[PDB]
């Protein structure tokens, strides 16, 4: 029942910086601990963060590559030290033990999904497109299936949505769990995205009807440096819209 | 050391079983986590005692002298699809969390209407897309044999209004020799699967 919260959400950095990412605990909760995952894989512990002292590192994580700061039972901070791609990861704070509500078990925070890349310039926001649905599918079964790509982002930090007359709308649609890479060879490779909204034929032909496929896109900030002729990647959204026809 | 398994189908309304092991027989507290693919651990249910312990659609079932633990999901849905990580607490305070198991609720397609579109082209897009939907559950998308042709795996969309649901999988390339006939010829589709001219 305790509210975890961390900071920042997400971040682009360059190689060989620090980031000292943050959380905070509404109420005092004795144990807290530091998680490191990857989408798809495995939590990993980092370390146990102890109050006034050094956390209690688990094997393969050193302290001078992360500090892990522990004033009071309700903040914590780590730091990723000389950052490299190999360190991108969703980072996770978890806290629990006892409490003024008794033993809690460990909730998580919302995270931190942390991509670290050789050079900024690398950071592309996505192109988005909307397909109408074919006329094949709506005679066939009188449905009607839209679908949405957005396609040459780097890194994969995007959100897809769909709007329907201004709407968000979350029945009959499907997005891809994550992002596959456009060549999966290369280590640099831009990410692409598929998503389906399907509604009814009489639906989409009505010509009154809006569909808007919303791409939220998070990329570098203000105090990131950017010198190129290309729009700065800043943190945007992408969208391609269509509307019904008969 | 807490072990789970990995990648598990269970069709939808049937019993998801998912269970785990670990070594320290003193563990003291035994818990369940489920995680979407972008979201963090959320906790569904815990057990301290031996028994069965029910909160809705979740069983979570524990034997400290056989050393398991277990979530069974009644009536299974599609949204049920996620990470489920078990999580154990030692004779102190240390949580030792498993690998998690994958669990894929496949959709029951009562009228399996297998078929190939081909959506229209859009004036911003240099990309040709090819839907593959209305497949039952049991047909797998096999990933692109062409390195410019990009296959999404498959998808299941709920229509909550009409009570239907559907599998699909979206194939586009930019190529000038692209179609929508060949564009899943690297996967095992249905014979009588529609392909409209």
């Amino acid at each position: 029942s305790a509210v975890i919260s961390q900071k920042p959400s997400r971040d682009i950095c360059q190689r060989g910086t620090s980031l000292t990412i943050q959380c905070q605990v509404d109420s005092q909760v004795t144990m807290m601990f530091w998680y490191r995952q990857q989408p798809g894989q495995s939590l990993t512990l980092i370390a146990t963060a102890n109050q006034g002292s050094e956390a209690t590192y688990e094997s393969g994580f050193v302290i001078d590559k992360f500090p892990i700061s522990r004033p009071n039972l309700t903040f914590s901070t780590l730091t990723v030290s000389n950052m490299s791609p190999e360190d991108s990861s969703i980072y996770l704070c978890s806290v629990g033990g006892d409490s003024l509500i008794g033993n809690q078990p460990q909730h998580f925070g919302d995270g931190t999904r942390l991509s670290i890349l050789e050079d900024l310039k690398n950071v592309f926001p996505p192109e988005v497109a909307v397909f109408e649905p074919s006329e094949a599918e709506i005679s066939h079964t009188q449905k009607a299936t839209l679908v949405c790509l957005a396609t040459g982002f780097y890194p994969d930090h995007v959100e897809l949505s769909w709007w329907v007359n201004g709407k968000e709308v979350h029945s009959g649609v499907c997005t891809d769990p994550q992002p596959l890479k456009e060549q999966p060879a290369l280590n640099d490779s831009r990410y692409a995205l598929s998503s389906r909204l399907r509604v009814s034929a009489t639906f989409w032909q009505n010509p009154r009807n809006h569909f808007r496929c919303q791409v939220q896109f998070y990329g570098l900030s203000e105090n990131d440096e950017w010198t190129q002729d290309r729009a700065k990647p800043v943190t945007q959204i992408v969208s391609a819209e269509a509307w019904g026809r008969a | 050391v807490e072990q789970n398994s990995g990648p598990l189908s269970v069709p939808e309304g049937a019993i998801a079983s998912l269970n785990c092991t670990y070594s320290d027989r003193g563990s003291q507290s035994f818990f369940w986590y489920r995680q979407y693919s972008g979201k963090s651990p959320e906790l569904i249910m815990f057990i301290y005692s031996n028994g069965d312990k029910e909160d809705g659609r979740f069983t979570a079932q524990l034997n400290k002298a056989s050393q398991y633990v277990s979530l069974l999901i009644r009536d299974s849905q599609p949204s049920d699809s996620a990470t489920y990580l078990c999580a154990v607490r030692d004779a102190g305070n240390m949580l030792t969390f498993g690998g998690g198991t994958r669990l894929m609720v496949k959709p029951n397609i009562q009228n399996p209407d297998p078929a190939v579109y081909q959506l229209r082209d859009s004036k911003s897009s240099d990309k040709s897309v090819c839907l593959f939907t209305d497949f039952d559950s049991q047909t797998n998308v096999s990933q692109s044999k062409d390195s410019d042709v990009y296959i999404t795996d498959k998808c299941v969309l709920d229509m909550r209004s009409m009570d239907f649901k559907s599998n699909s999988a979206v194939a586009w390339s930019n190529k000038s020799d692209f179609a929508c006939a060949n564009a899943f010829n690297n996967s095992i589709i249905p014979e009588d699967t529609f392909f409209p001219s």
